[PDB]
């Protein structure tokens, strides 16, 4: 089970979940399950917290196939957070069992994917360019923004999730 | 240069080719690594002055656990030691033990009689101690129990005899050299043609001296025989 | 001090050290109890990091901290009122005033029986290894490099393996660094003319700083216009 | 935690596995 | 949690590894080690039974300071499929060049 | 200082001391080592680079830039009034007025809790690979090469490799020009000149420079005709 | 002038020609390289002097990465290393390591035991460092972890021994010279009369010597045979 | 053609290829011939080697949907190579003739996509970046591992595999990783 | 854009040549090569759709000021046949030797 | 795995609710 497009809309007003189930012939009864929002606030290491921001079970939508697909846009000023300054874990689950072929390690039912706005980091970024025009010299900030960007992807990435929210807080909203 | 070399180098000065010769190679050892810490001393004592690099050797140590004393109680706390006997350094050079890394660790090399009183000072209780004991073993001595997992040290001195330092010679990338004729001598360049001369003048006497040749029952040297 | 002292480990004196070929076999164990004799020697109250820890009294007793080298002050917790030494001779004796204190060890004897007394006390700044941790002032650095010079020459000269002028220049260099960094380190700086400033022309002087902290050691002696 | 119900089915399969 | 035992493992096999090729480890980092290994026992114990989330969010979020403290605690590795820029794979394929009463339209 | 600094690279040092056969084993290493330790002993204000900067105090303590060697001053954000010494040993300390800083390592502790100060600092000027900037004023660059060649000299004589009379010639030579380049950079211009002139000869004394940034120090001090 | 004119002008001075000789070109290399070593320690230790650039010497090596001790988390910092042994240096000259262009690059050569304590110093961060280790091999060791990029150095100095570094000689514009005796002989000609009297000098007593000719089981030295 | 989804299962059991022809109808026609492995010591300049490691014909199956698009699960155990010390090339060959009028460009038979496990490269990495916080001074570690990826990634992505295969053999040949253990672990 | 990729790439293969011959390059040059691939990987992925033409302005004269900065980073080379003055290649072919009204007359 | 407090809480309510 995997993410198709997971982006904060271009005019920061709506949160993008478009999730989907693998295409692989072993997750035929597999479906989808849930979708819960967490912020940096709530976020705890074994899976979803409890008094989460925003639960979604999608039998509700629907009344099969239209259940392995599932596409939501949530009005970020509806949840009471913050666009600008709020970095949103989406988790999803399953409620399936895959066949008994499946490859070991592949039969998981929950995914992890972390969100943030765009446009903050691209303001800074032309900025600190703006500045450089000036005398053509690089600006020190401009260098520790992009150091700190690629630890907290590194974070990410490697799932060290806590360091990445200690680096998000320290230094790009306070 | 390697033990071959400085060896052949003196048996041809003295034209000991023959097999049936009295003084054999084994001589040119014993005189060879005698005038070496000789030399070294002559010239690395009166003043102190830069050693080369070409001095020293390497020896590694096993260690391993002992008692003070024995296994009583109150016979104080145990010390590392190596394994085997260790040689006696000569005193002129940069003694050091280091664990398999020479740039890294601070393992201190110290007198016998300063190792019984060390470790007092508050900011020197984690810095271990060295020492050859009249045991003929290197003991080691520090007040943080840490280093009694210590298994492994190099040591790096201007060891006094060049024979016993190189039979204990660390492991090369290749192999150990079986030989001692095939590891490398002991001495800089600068000493080795006095080291020469020396050996060489101190056999060339005795090289065309008279024999007790006779089987006769008698001490043949008064008469030249 | 003019300068700020900002804080290097101690092997940064071997660095310098290790350039002379007859010092090579110095060590860090070396290293510290030389650099330990020179911050004694030199007694440079900059070295030290000042420290306010709060004990409390059992009968005319109280237990020391232990990185404790030095006192600043000691006033009582509840008043703020300082104490002074104590010229008694038979404090906590009794037969059949002003609070005081003395310190010899771990052991600080007051004249009150039961309160709690704050220490404002100096102690060495230590590295992540609890090692002491020195000065980067090029100085220091260097009047340091030539104590432990100076020391090592001087036994190698009592072996007979030093030039006498070799260990008479060395110790002639010593003696003008130490005392160009004890100046270095004592001199004021600007904002510290200004409290001496302030201290010196008083038109009512001020005797009574001892009582508080010294915190109005400084403070300008305002007269109103009449 | 956000348990799911086959897991809640799993827990009481397995309390009522010492029935 | 089956983690916490594999990092303590892991830091106390490299602290003993240490004190068998050199003869010394700092004790500001034993403290990290004593630290670490009493907080595993303390969560794989009968004291798990004491925690909210709210003290496992401040639990996790001080045991992240002893990550890269020294070499013997590392960075935990999780499986992670996740990045801070996610690709876009959606596909357009409108319906015989229609359009809506304002906007395009797709299948 | 009469003549203005402009600032060359490291290694013109060594292109001076190299075409001495005998420091022709010199290197950049060296040159930064002894660079640093002529600069510190000299210790010419005009060397370093005067630089501003604002920091926030969170409790009595605050975070102090990377570069800061030593403080000219610290004053408050919104009302611009400098802050001298501390004085006190119970700053922060509570039991159960005029303010002032004090700075140690990379930390400043004021007597303040909450509020931003700025601080006027000297640091180096650093080299694009970011190595340290000297002047180019031959004086300043002919006292620095004998100060390498008086170290290197030492050393060589340390070892006997250098005859006593090389040594002493040396010494005296570098001492002269350590006078003449103290002198170099100390005396005023005609500029600063004209600011000390205004600041000695004043009808109504000003003692309160220090409140403001010494900024009126040499403002010139006039006199109301009647 | 290469090692075969001064091999053959020591040859033909004590007229060591017929291939049927005791003392082969082999002992007047030796000799030959040996009392260079002490030629030179003699003329440039007493004092400090000019060294010419005859003296010097050159050699290519290849930098591979390896572990302090073995690979493991808390050994320390990798070093960079030679793939080969790195002849002794002689503490006389300007030893210099450069990143095969002389006139530019900073790779600082200093002692071993300096290397233990060094680049605390904020400005000396990005400076290489080099000393030859107790294994033999050159080992290099900086703060700024570009170095251990750096692939191939050159390294300049007056080495110990002259074959040592011949051997390990950088490639010309036409190509590796295949023989040792066609090679540079690292010496002043102002230094050479001395060298080749000492030589000869070394030589002339034993090239008239007796040997122990006759096989008969017996050392017949005594007797002048 | 296009890749899907091009990727070693974290597990370090699985290298995983998704093919899949493009969807317009212009490469209706055209179908998969065949996957073909590589690996850094067996790669040539242009097409595969005449050595490869792996070799999958895509026609020996059933034969048109399902042979537009296709999917293998190679376990690596079986191909005697390293899962974390080894960078694959994959080749796809298409047969078949897109039909005129596609821009020319589009019409290429082949496609070549590397692979390679960037777990134990951001182990690695972790261990620098505490350096980021650390004020004062640069974080060069950081940078350096940094720069060491994106080393390959730009070489791949400008085509310049050669010098990909040199930066690999400097860095990350000598990359450990855990063995996945024989018996699966069981969990769901 | 497409040449970004290729600046880039010769900029990072320049650094590595350096690490290679030597073992140091600037930090303040590793500076202008972090904030070329920054830019490269920011306007060839999900974060060009911010971007509009003065923004484009500014990103470009930005990027300029790196152009001769260093050895790495080296002005780029466009494929263009103009100059600031441009040739006269006009022909004159006077008719009937006409004058106008006031001018002169060709075809 | 881990458990919390509030995950007993809910895991013990939701037997009850079904017993």
């Amino acid at each position: 089970m995997h993410f198709n497009e997971l982006r904060i809309s271009q005019d920061n007003r709506f949160l993008i979940i478009d999730v989907s189930v693998d295409n692989q012939d072993y997750f035929e009864d597999v479906l989808l399950d849930s979708i819960v929002i967490d912020t940096q606030d709530t976020f705890v290491m074994n899976g979803p917290s409890d008094n989460p921001l925003y639960i979604y079970n999608v039998e509700d939508a629907y009344d099969t196939q239209q259940m392995k697909n599932v596409r939501l846009e949530l009005n970020i000023q509806d949840l009471k957070v913050s666009p600008c300054s709020t970095m949103f874990f989406v988790y999803v689950k399953s409620k399936g069992t895959p066949s008994t072929d499946t490859p070991c390690g592949f039969d998981k039912d929950q995914i992890l994917g972390t969100v943030i706005n765009l446009q903050p980091i691209y303001k800074q970024t032309l900025k600190y360019l703006k500045e450089v025009e000036c005398d053509c010299n690089i600006p020190k900030g401009f260098i520790d923004m992009i150091l700190k960007l690629k630890a907290i992807e590194l974070c990410v990435r490697t799932g060290n999730y806590p360091q990445a929210i200690k680096y998000w807080n320290k230094f790009f909203i306070k | 240069m390697t033990y071959n070399e400085l060896i052949y180098m003196v048996l041809d000065e003295l034209k000991l080719s023959s097999d049936d010769s009295y003084y054999t190679p084994d001589h040119v050892i014993f005189l060879l690594v005698k005038y070496r810490s000789f030399l070294l001393k002559q010239r690395y004592s009166d003043i102190k002055k830069q050693i080369p690099d070409s001095d020293y050797q390497s020896i590694c140590l096993d260690l391993i656990e002992v008692p003070a004393i024995s296994g009583e109680p109150c016979e104080g706390s145990s010390y590392l030691r190596s394994k085997n006997k260790v040689p006696t350094t000569m005193m002129i050079g940069n003694p050091r033990v280091y664990p398999m890394d020479f740039y890294q660790g601070e393992i201190t090399y110290i007198s016998r009689d300063r190792m019984r009183y060390v470790g007092y000072n508050k900011f020197l209780r984690n810095i271990i101690y060295c020492s050859k004991a009249p045991d003929g073993y290197l003991y080691f001595k520090s007040w943080n129990p840490q280093f009694l997992h210590l298994e492994k040290v190099s040591f790096n001195a201007i060891f006094e005899d060049a024979k016993e330092a190189s039979e204990m010679a660390c492991p090369e990338e290749n192999g150990t050299i079986c030989k001692l004729e095939d590891k490398e001598f002991p001495i800089e360049d600068a000493l080795v043609p006095p080291l020469i001369e020396l050996v060489v003048k101190e056999l060339r006497g005795p090289e065309y001296s008279p024999k007790d040749e006779d089987n006769n029952a008698k001490d043949d040297l008064p008469d030249a025989r | 001090m003019v300068n700020n002292i900002n804080w290097v480990k101690l092997p940064v004196i071997l660095d310098r050290l290790l350039r002379h070929p007859l010092l090579t076999d110095l060590n860090l164990e070396t290293a510290i109890q030389y650099t330990l004799d020179f911050i004694s020697a030199m007694g440079l109250p900059n070295v030290y990091v000042d420290k306010i820890e709060t004990i409390d009294i059992k009968e005319y007793r109280g237990e020391l901290p232990c990185d404790l080298i030095s006192i600043n002050q000691v006033r009582l917790h509840k008043n703020g009122i300082a104490l002074r030494a104590m010229t008694d001779n038979f404090n906590a004796y009794p037969t059949h005033g002003e609070p005081s204190f003395k310190t010899q060890g771990r052991v600080i004897f007051t004249s009150i029986k039961h309160e709690k007394v704050d220490i404002s006390y100096k102690a060495i700044m230590l590295d992540d290894e609890g090692l002491p941790l020195i000065p980067d002032n090029p100085i220091f650095l260097k009047t340091l490099e030539l104590y432990i010079k100076k020391e090592w020459f001087t036994i190698l000269f009592d072996m007979g393996k030093i030039s006498p002028a070799v260990l008479n220049n060395t110790q002639q260099e010593y003696a003008f660094k130490a005392g160009q960094c004890n100046n270095e380190f004592v001199i004021p700086s600007v904002s510290e003319m200004e409290a001496i400033t302030n201290m010196w022309n008083q038109l009512i002087p001020r005797v009574t700083e001892f009582r508080r902290g010294f915190k109005n050691l400084g403070d300008k002696e305002y007269i109103r216009v009449h | 935690m956000f348990f799911t119900q086959e897991d809640y089915r799993k827990i009481e399969k397995w309390l009522l596995a010492n029935s | 949690m089956d983690k916490m035992l594999e990092i303590s493992e892991e830091a106390i096999t490299r602290y003993f590894t240490t004190l068998s090729q050199f003869g010394y480890k700092k004790y500001s980092d034993v403290d990290k080690i004593i630290v670490l290994f009493f907080m595993e026992e303390m969560l794989a114990g009968e004291m798990s039974y004491y925690v909210t989330q709210d003290d496992y969010r401040n639990i996790v979020n001080a045991l992240y300071c002893l990550a890269g403290s020294t070499c013997m605690i590392d960075f935990p590795m999780f499986e992670s499929y996740d990045t801070l820029v996610h690709s876009n794979n959606r596909t357009f394929v409108p319906r015989i060049t229609e359009d809506s009463i304002l906007r395009s339209t797709e299948d």
